[PDB]
């Protein structure tokens, strides 16, 4: 049936230009309006007609640029200069009498994560980019384990546990951390 | 501050503004149409916008169009219908008009009303001419006794024909519509390299309904006179009162 | 031009209301779940129902996030509806020797087993290396 596939996640630096895409299938890409919506870690961004179109950017929200090529059935959302405030998830959505029953229907893609940061790829606290995977005894301990979500610090680097002394104490410290972007495997 | 317009309301307001710029109506109802345009159309609705829409509908026309007077570039479900109909029903709710898009004869008929002549002062002519006799050059009169109908063909649109206590329907090659306001008949004017008015209109009156029993047309008649040398711009202007009442013999 | 800025368990079938700054007819499409402020989308369970008018709407009932949208300019608030039990529950929950620190510095989803949350706070600070400490409903003091 109808399917919307978005471009992959993009990690860029402030001042770098960027262009994300959304391709539609199972439908003509000419009659049902298609829009972009922001969700910072929902804020409606814009919409355009899928065929020959202008653009309906949200008021005040318009410095980005939304376009489309009907020759390939692909919509585009681009920044000329990214800011740290643009780090968010961006959803493309196809959507089918006045305002109601019309183009703002939200009749969705998987979402595109955009991270704007001057930091470079680094293994771990103080790792970049996401994600890291943490296990205990190579996956032997799960009961009572709570792995917290990463928090972006002021330095631009990400950072992010199991619980009695009567609970058969043997090891005096474990953690198996994997960071594939920088290919780090650390056992503590 | 809530001035939200529905689609029919917004369209009626757009048509009222179009009629006002066409000088067919002296008033308009348009409050909240800037935001209505920016929301349901995506473009600004300043005076220049309207001028260009009216231009491209009546001149520089491009094949198909929608109800909002937007065309599909040159070469070939909301406004994306672009169904070139034989007519467009410009109805603002206060005044309706059946407007015709461009063709091969509407493009030939577009005159540029940008100046005006000096006519003639006032030849000693009669003010009580009837309907059967006219002898005017600007006026032609047809009487269909089969329909109890009267067509008043005018050849000089610049010369006005004020109506009084009358209810007429004027059919043009740009837009047919009915007028009941007593005074000068109002014709559409597009600004495209100047103000452009239709070349001729026709005023039909149904003598059946007693609505135009007290109908009097005060107008100007044009007849040549004497010549000092050639009939070079021989004089031809005198005011006249034409009566439509069903007066026998 | 303002828009919808005024809005509004242990398996409790409940209801979420909403308001607006101006009249918006009967859209407030809730999320896809319900459009036309009452109509159900093909593929949505019938236990979700919509009602209301432009001034305020209601949605009466899978514990997840939800909210609505206007069909005019502005469109879409967010409410989170999952909470059970009494690491800790509910969701709502630094003293160095020199007052509260200049050096102010600085949670997981609901556990699928005991319906409890886990929170962590980190105080980032050299020259100190001062000398000397880090409230909930379940605590009397
Ligand atoms: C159907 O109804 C229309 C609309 O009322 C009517 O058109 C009007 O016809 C009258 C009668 O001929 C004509 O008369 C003048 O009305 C204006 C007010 O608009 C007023 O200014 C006039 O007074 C004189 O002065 C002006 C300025 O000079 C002259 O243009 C005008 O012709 C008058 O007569 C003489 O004035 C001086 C005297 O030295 C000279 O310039 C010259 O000798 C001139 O003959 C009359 O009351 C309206 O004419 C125009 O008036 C002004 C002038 O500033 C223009 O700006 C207007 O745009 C207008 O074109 C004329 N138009 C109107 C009122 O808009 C028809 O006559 C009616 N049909 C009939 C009766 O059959
Ligand atoms: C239409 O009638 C006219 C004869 O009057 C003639 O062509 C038209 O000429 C007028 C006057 O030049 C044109 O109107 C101009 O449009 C330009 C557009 O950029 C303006 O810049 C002009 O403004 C200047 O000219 C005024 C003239 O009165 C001056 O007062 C002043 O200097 C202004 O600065 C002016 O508005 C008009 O566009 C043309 N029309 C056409 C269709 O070409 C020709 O005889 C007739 N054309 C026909 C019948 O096709």
């Amino acid at each position: 049936e109808v399917q919307l596939v978005q471009s992959g996640a993009e990690v860029k630096k402030p001042g770098e230009s960027l262009r994300i895409s959304c391709k539609g299938s199972g439908y003509s890409f000419t009659s049902y309006w298609i829009g972009w919506v922001r969700q910072m870690p929902l804020e409606w961004m814009g919409i355009i007609y899928p065929g020959d179109s202008d653009t309906r950017y949200s008021p005040s929200f318009q410095q980005v640029t939304i376009s489309a090529d009907k020759s390939i059935s692909t919509a585009y959302l681009q920044w000329t200069s990214l800011k740290a405030s643009d780090t968010a998830m961006y959803y493309c959505a196809r959507q089918l009498y006045y305002d109601s029953g019309s183009y703002y229907t939200a009749a969705w893609g998987q979402g595109t994560l955009v991270t704007v940061s001057s930091a470079s790829t680094k293994g771990p606290k103080d790792y970049f980019p996401e994600p890291v995977t943490v296990s205990w005894n190579s996956g032997a301990l799960t009961s009572g384990v709570h792995t917290f979500p990463a928090v972006l610090q002021s330095s631009g680097l990400y950072s992010l546990v199991v619980t009695p002394s009567s609970s058969l104490g043997t090891q005096t410290y474990i953690c198996n951390v994997n960071h594939k972007p920088s290919n780090t495997k650390v056992d503590k | 501050m809530e001035i939200i317009l529905t689609l029919s309301q917004g369209l009626k307001k757009y048509y009222g503004k179009i009629l006002k710029l066409l000088h067919l109506t002296l008033e308009e109802d348009t409050e909240g149409l800037l935001e209505w345009c920016k929301r349901n159309l995506g473009s600004n609705c300043d005076d220049d916008f309207f001028q260009k829409r009216i231009e491209e509908f009546f001149i520089t026309g491009e094949g198909y169009f929608n109800e909002v007077l937007q065309f599909k570039t040159l070469s070939t479900e909301p406004f994306k219908s672009y169904f070139a109909k034989g007519f467009l029903s410009i109805d603002s709710g206060y005044f309706s008009a059946k407007c015709y898009p461009r063709s091969s004869t509407s493009g030939l008929q577009l005159i540029n009303v940008t100046q005006h002549p000096a006519r003639i002062a006032e030849t000693p002519g009669p003010k009580t001419t009837s309907l059967k006799t006219i002898n005017c050059i600007n006026l032609r009169a047809s009487v269909f006794k089969e329909h109890r109908e009267v067509e008043i063909n005018v050849l000089l649109p610049q010369i006005a024909v004020n109506l009084s206590n009358c209810h007429v329907v004027i059919n043009s090659h740009v837009c047919d519509y009915s007028l009941d306001t007593d005074g000068p008949v109002r014709l559409p004017r597009i600004y495209h390299e100047g103000t452009f008015m239709p070349g001729t209109y026709k005023i039909v009156i149904d003598r059946k309904n007693k609505l135009n029993d007290r109908c009097t047309l005060v107008t100007n008649c044009v007849i040549k006179g004497r010549e000092v040398r050639k009939g070079q711009s021989v004089l031809r202007q005198y005011k006249t009162e034409i009566k439509i009442g069903k007066a026998p013999t | 031009i303002q828009m919808t800025q005024s809005p509004s368990s242990v398996g409790d079938r409940v209801t979420i209301t909403c308001r607006a700054s101006q009249s918006i007819n009967n859209y407030l499409n809730w999320y896809l779940l319900i459009y036309a402020a009452s109509t159900l989308q093909s593929g949505v369970p019938s236990r979700f129902s919509g009602s209301g008018s432009g001034t305020d709407f209601t949605l009466t009932i899978d514990f997840a996030s939800y909210y609505c949208q206007q069909s005019y300019r502005g469109t879409f608030q967010g409410t989170k509806v999952e909470f059970k039990r009494t690491n800790f529950y509910p969701r709502e929950a630094w003293k160095v020797d020199n007052a509260l620190q200049s050096g102010n510095s600085q949670v997981t989803e609901q556990d699928s087993k005991d319906s409890t949350y886990s929170l962590s706070s980190t105080l980032t600070l050299a020259d100190y290396e001062h000398k000397v400490a880090c409230t909930h409903q379940g605590l009397s003091s």
